[PDB]
């Protein structure tokens, strides 16, 4: 591949701020035909990507003037002169000078800034319904936090448990710009019944101490 | 308006193949190469290949080790992508892209050995605001729909994207709110298995 290196990978901004996104190729994108095949796409959450800029600087149909692209050779820049809400999403650069293979940058997520918010953490022992069937999931929600970086562990009687964990996260909330996460630890009933203490442990910017929610199996 | 209408979702076992279609309207089908790109579960974009629909010439990303074959039917303005010997690494959303300008709506491919499987739905009451939860475990395929009190609790809800593990999906949702004085029920549907279930969240005894 002609490797496309996009920076930053994450770009928190306020609505109305400008934005600048850079993309560098591992060799020149000038084609023997004189064109330079460097394009920029936006993918809004849950949708297909859409073309914004083709051949370095050409605005595609319907793309507003606040988007402009520039650059040459190996160094390119996408500028957004005033970020609007509809602009939030993931931007990808791509080259099609050297095909095959056409290649993409890793993406830059244009995200809304907001004040720090500590996660609201809730832990749930296995339902009696699940246990009657021989399974045991422990669930932990870590909701409405900002910024997005967070660490989450399960501890069982003080030991880290990695095996049997499934995590999922929501995209940044359109309404309150926070992030939420779920972590689910699944054990057999028999294994669940040979430990006492279950803990969902997080670290986040908002606390110097870990954020802990725990229960003991017997109540 | 250029439109690219892709075929519906695919569910296949490891080692099987898929054949995805893309029906183009509103531009010159033979005037642009049809490209194919997938978006991996990690969200990276990965180009598979391109076909010139006029002469039928193709180019491919060698990463696919010849497993992908592109074809067109000019009689129906339809481009096709066949991908063989599937593994879980091929679970992705697949796009056709006309001239790298217009994108189709995507076709999901999920590689799993599971047959249709109804979820188990478990109410999650708090340890002995309030936050309650519902765990929707062990189902196949996507999607499910989940609501709280039939949609009457919508604020303070977080329903998480399902995650595939050992061939089946698990989703969860939380609702933050009083209770237990007023009833709170999670309503779960899984169309594929004709499952509709309601689970009342009861305090733990
Ligand atoms: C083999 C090669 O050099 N590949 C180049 C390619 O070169 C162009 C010609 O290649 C073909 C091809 O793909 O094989 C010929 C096809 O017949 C033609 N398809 C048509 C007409 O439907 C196809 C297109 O020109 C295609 C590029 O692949 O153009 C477009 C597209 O329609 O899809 C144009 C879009 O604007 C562009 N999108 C954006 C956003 O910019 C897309 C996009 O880049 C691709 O879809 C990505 O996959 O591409 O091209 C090649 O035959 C030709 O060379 C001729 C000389 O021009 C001629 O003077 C001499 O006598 O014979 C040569 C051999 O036939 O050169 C064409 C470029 O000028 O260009 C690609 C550019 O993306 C790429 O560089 C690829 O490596
Ligand atoms: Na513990």
């Amino acid at each position: 591949d002609v490797v496309m290196t996009q920076t930053p990978l994450s770009l928190p901004v306020s609505l109305g701020d400008q934005a600048s996104i850079s993309c560098r190729s591992s060799q020149s994108l000038v084609h023997r035909n004189g064109n330079t095949y460097l394009h920029w796409y936006l993918q809004k959450p849950g949708q297909s990507p859409k073309l914004l800029i083709h051949k370095v600087s050409n605005r595609f149909s319907g793309v507003p003037d606040r988007f402009s692209g520039s650059g040459s050779g190996t160094d390119f820049t996408l500028k957004i002169s005033r970020v609007e809400a509809e602009d939030l999403g993931v931007y990808f650069c791509s080259q099609s000078t050297h095909v095959p293979p056409l290649t993409f940058g890793a993406g830059t997520k244009l995200e809304l800034k907001r004040a720090d918010a500590a996660p609201t953490v809730s832990i749930f022992p296995p339902s009696s319904e699940q246990l009657t069937s021989g399974g045991a999931s422990v669930v932990c929600f870590l909701n409405n936090f900002y910024p997005k970086d967070i660490n989450v562990k399960w501890k069982i009687d003080g030991s880290e448990r990695q095996n049997g964990v499934l995590n999922s996260w929501t995209d940044q909330d359109s309404k309150d710009s926070t992030y939420s996460m779920s972590s689910t630890l699944t054990l057999t009933k028999d294994e669940y019944e040979r430990h006492n203490s279950y803990t969902c442990e997080a670290t986040h910017k908002t606390s110097t101490s870990p954020i802990v929610k725990s229960f003991n199996r017997n109540e | 308006e250029v439109q690219l209408l892709q075929s519906g979702p695919e569910l296949e076992k490891p080692g099987a193949s898929v054949m995805i279609s893309c029906k183009a309207s509103g531009s010159s089908f033979t005037g642009y190469n049809m490209n194919w790109v997938r978006q991996n579960i990690g969200k990276s974009l990965e180009w598979i290949g391109a076909i010139d629909p006029y002469y039928g010439g193709t180019s491919y990303n060698q990463k696919f080790k010849g497993r992908a074959t592109l074809t067109v039917d000019k009689s129906s303005s339809t481009a096709y992508m066949h991908l063989k010997s599937l593994t879980s690494e091929d679970s992705a959303v697949y796009y056709c892209v006309s001239g790298m300008e217009y994108w189709g709506q995507g076709t999901s491919v999920t590689v799993s050995s599971a047959k249709t499987t109804a979820p188990s739905v478990y109410p999650l009451a708090p340890v002995c605001s309030v936050t309650l939860g519902c765990l929707v475990k062990g189902y196949f395929p996507e999607p499910v729909t989940l609501t709280w009190n039939s949609g009457s609790l919508s604020s303070g809800v977080h329903t998480f994207p399902a995650v595939l593990q050992s061939d089946l999906y698990t989703l969860s949702s939380s609702v933050t709110v009083t209770w237990p004085s007023q009833s709170i029920t999670c309503n779960v549907a899984h169309p594929a298995s004709s499952t509709k279930v309601d689970k009342k969240i009861e305090p733990r005894g």
